[PDB]
């Protein structure tokens, strides 16, 4: 059986836990020998470099890689994996023409469209001249696709972005910001990352301000999902985290087995609202309950 | 002419001492190469003079007691110059060996945090599932689900927080170890690190989670090995102790040397 | 007879130095009272002799340069003897002030642990309640209960673990502070303690729990005050630095003193 | 309103959280001004001494005290509280004749009877000659009432105590022991502290050994209770933690208001089995759900 060694930036959130599930699931169905490795977290550049090297020593026939930083490995990939085939996942892995030799496939989604979708939700909710509406923007770390797309969908929409707060994507950090927003009390919606919306759900209950501030997530996760299911969230787009995981394994398997496969696959973003959670749509986004992180 | 050299010796004696002190408080393998290289030249002079003065008398008892006092003074500066040499090495070793341990301990802290993280997500996923079971009025499976929520999730969430707390402590220790000069604290942290490591090693083995338990047991056995960094952390101290006693010895030897170059400046007055 | 005192001086010069070193490396307010009390007597002798030798010549330029060299040597042993005095005090202060902080930090660590503890019990109590709601087929209240379980308990369990983690770190810092000799680490821990303290102070204020938030905010503001222990932790270092420079000065001064008692032993040869 | 200052060894478990609830509840009904203080935990002798002193400075009209160690304060109580009235709770607070001046009341239960009750359960389950049965004893820290009484009720009962393990009363410590017991695999029951049974519930599920090892608790708590409710536990006695809390407040209030009150009150231990959890019986034992630690 072909050996495929996947490598994530980390595996501590709903997202990558879900990508993992698909990668592990397909890896089974696809009948290949999987081995997954997770860096300490996005700031762990060194760690991932060694993991890439470790994947090679393991004798990986193919390597799926979720970059910890786009421009990393741009001029070094071969000095880590050698001549092994690499397939990018979730994150954009750009390499120089000399290094682009290894890129046998890419699975991902343009996050501009993720923010756009969230933007569009709000825009149709409040068209031009229907009445000024105030927004808060907790999108995380410091141009950004999610942001750009959100702005483009707002253009000409009677929706006003009062303030915008950034901070790492940690729960306790976002929670803090969410509270900061609740205090300026003239806002009607909080467009933020899944972790921020998650925080806002509790913070808004605690402050009893539920029904007073709407929550719009810029992406999906268990929690933001369960939040939707229980009308504690208004909207969230899904970029099929589970599916992205499968696709990547499929690419890698097909390539090695000399089969046809889209060199640049990408699931189809889908909007989610409480009354529109379609089973088959979430089955390709979030890992099943009880499912725990698997590494082979 | 014997007084011409005696004072010359007493004079160079002082400049030598202030050169050994300087040698002592040297830091890189350069300030060492220097404060010592001049310590050398200053010595080759204390010798030319101690030699000439060695002619102004022929008392068997004194000429030998002089030959002796000069050697002792030489072996001392020697043993001391080696100590300052060994010091620079220990610092190089410790600083190196510690960082090695840090990278590991840090990996383990993140690996346990990562697990605490997952348990939450899953608890939430697990509760979401109950909403479905509840809808379909599958009341049995609901009871069963709530059971698991407690007997498994809420219970794991605690066990993992506890584990992550240890890995956190174990890291804080390695961070303090690299600048540990105090012997008693080195003593304390060493056995604390050893005890913690042990319970940690046991707590992980019981955690029902394949890949993760191996990962951690590995990291743990690996850290367990670099545990010796503590012994060498002592040698650091043990050696700096030496380096200080030697310095105090240098004074007694130079005092003794002159207390003899003087008894010698006489006899040329007979 | 001038050579009779000169050597006598050169001899007592060495025994003085080895008495200052001894004074330096003194620990309680006893080894200090001693190594110094003998440093005193040895000095009163260097004076009687330096005085007599002060008669074998009347060169204005030299007799003054001697009076001067002796005072400088005296002020030095003086300033140094005060340093070793100030040292013993700083150690007394730091060791005291730290322990004060430890008792507080330890209380806070236990107070946050105590809360993590309670959250678990309540989660379990909260789940038990759902079994009843489920029995009576009060399906709405069940959904509502599961909501709370997540939006409140599971969410609090994390927030509190995080808080307890900081209080734990903040304690580990205070434990390392009492034996901190390295200046850079003192620098690091100081601002780390200051930053941690700040976020900690904020995290607690947001926690919806009356008596507990006050309790902690108090403990925090109190620790925040004894934060100065770090400044005085520097003075410790800053002072030991002095104490070492002074010692190196002692040698130059004694060298200079004799380089003059010698130029003086002449003139009595004219 | 009279000022009553209660003082616990700690407030980190089901037990004292429950005592607290009753003390706070009655303190309300009784119409007195309550103020509760908790030492760091049982080993925090110094802390409690200062809290006793702090209660006095606060001007406590009466002080309820849960000793952190029986023989502590035995010859010092007055040098801490002065001439203030003290009422012991839960734990035995013995003082010398000179110090016994302050003891206006005591609320407690003889723990010998707690262990006895658990013992009796097992004894009737396996009388003499009905067939040898093996027991493990995780009773906690290192003669002990609970132990003594358990042994007395076993005497002449075809029940054999194979081994006995002690360790602090921490979850992770007991859990460890529980696992040690599961490995010797020739045991049929584990008589232990609530914290140990709690641990055993999960450990026995994990090891699938449920239905293979019975759990008997030597006292009650949410968890051991919920364990009973869901047939995951066989037996547990209750010493009415909530009630002990009330009684103590009642004493103190009555004394100050010159009313009649039992100088040495003590609830009535009651046995609990899954099919016999009487509402009114637990209402006087465990704090209600959601109820959170209150200090006034």
């Amino acid at each position: 059986d072909e050996k495929i060694c996947a490598i994530y930036p980390h595996l501590k959130d709903s997202y990558w836990l879900s990508v993992n599930y698909g990668m592990v699931s397909e890896a089974e169905k696809q009948g290949v020998n999987l081995r997954v490795l997770e860096a300490g977290g996005y700031p762990n550049k060194s760690r991932q470099e060694q993991q890439l090297a470790l994947c090679t020593q393991w004798g990986a026939n193919a390597i799926i890689l979720g970059t910890v930083d786009p421009h990393a490995y741009e001029h070094n990939l071969k000095s880590w994996v050698g001549n092994t085939p690499v397939f990018a996942t979730v994150n954009q892995l750009d390499l120089d023409e000399e290094q682009s030799t290894l890129l046998k496939g890419e699975v991902g989604v343009d996050w501009y469209w993720m923010g756009y979708e969230a933007g569009k939700y709000l825009a149709e909710r409040h068209p031009k001249g229907s009445g000024k509406t105030n927004i808060a923007l907790l999108l995380g770390p410091r141009t950004k696709p999610v942001t750009t797309g959100f702005y483009e969908a707002i253009k000409n929409s009677d929706i006003h972005i009062v303030d915008s707060f950034w901070a790492d994507n940690d729960k306790e950090l976002q929670r803090n910001l969410v509270q900061r927003v609740i205090d300026m009390g003239n806002i009607d919606y909080i467009v933020g990352s899944a972790v921020a919306i998650e925080a806002a759900i509790s913070e808004l209950r605690s402050a009893d301000k539920t029904h007073d501030i709407g929550l719009v997530s810029v992406y999906l996760s268990h929690g933001v999902y369960r939040g939707l299911l229980r009308n504690k969230v208004l909207f969230a787009p899904t970029d099929k985290m589970v599916q992205q995981g499968r696709l990547s394994v499929m690419q890698a398997a097909h390539y090695l087995r000399h089969q046809p496969y889209e060199k640049q696959a990408s699931p189809i973003i889908k909007p989610l609202t409480p009354k529109t959670l379609h089973d088959d749509t979430i089955e390709e986004s979030l890992s099943p309950s009880e499912y725990r992180p698997t590494f082979s | 002419s014997a007084m011409i050299e005696a004072r010359q010796v007493s004079e160079l004696s002082t400049r030598i001492i202030s050169s050994v002190q300087m040698l002592s408080n040297a830091q890189n393998e350069q300030e060492r190469k220097e404060a010592g290289r001049v310590l050398f030249e200053q010595l080759e002079s204390l010798l030319t003079h101690i030699k000439e003065l060695g002619g102004e008398s022929f008392d068997s008892k004194l000429l030998d007691a002089l030959e002796s006092n000069v050697q002792n003074v030489i072996n001392n500066l020697a043993e001391l110059g080696v100590t300052v040499e060994r010091k620079l090495w220990l610092a190089k070793e410790i600083d190196t060996r510690v960082e090695e341990m840090r990278l590991l301990s840090e990996e383990l802290e993140q690996l346990t945090r990562t697990q605490v993280q997952n348990t939450s997500t899953i608890a939430v996923a697990n509760v979401t599932h109950i909403y479905d079971l509840l809808e379909a009025n599958k009341k049995d499976q609901v009871y069963q689900a709530l059971d698991a929520l407690v007997e498994v999730d809420l219970d794991l969430t605690e066990r993992l927080h506890e584990l992550h707390l240890l890995a956190f402590k174990m890291l804080n220790q390695i961070e303090e170890a690299r600048t540990l000069t105090n012997v008693d604290r080195i003593q304390q942290i060493q056995t604390a690190f050893e005890n913690n490591l042990k319970i940690m090693k046991r707590r992980v083995l019981a955690v029902e989670d394949p890949t993760r338990s191996k990962q951690m047991s590995q990291l743990l056995t690996e850290l367990g090995k670099r545990q010796v960094v503590f012994t060498i952390l002592l040698q650091q101290y043990e050696n700096n102790e030496q380096s200080q006693q030697l310095m105090q010895k240098t004074l007694e030897l130079f005092s003794e040397l002159n207390s003899t170059v003087n008894k010698l400046v006489d006899d040329s007055n007979k």
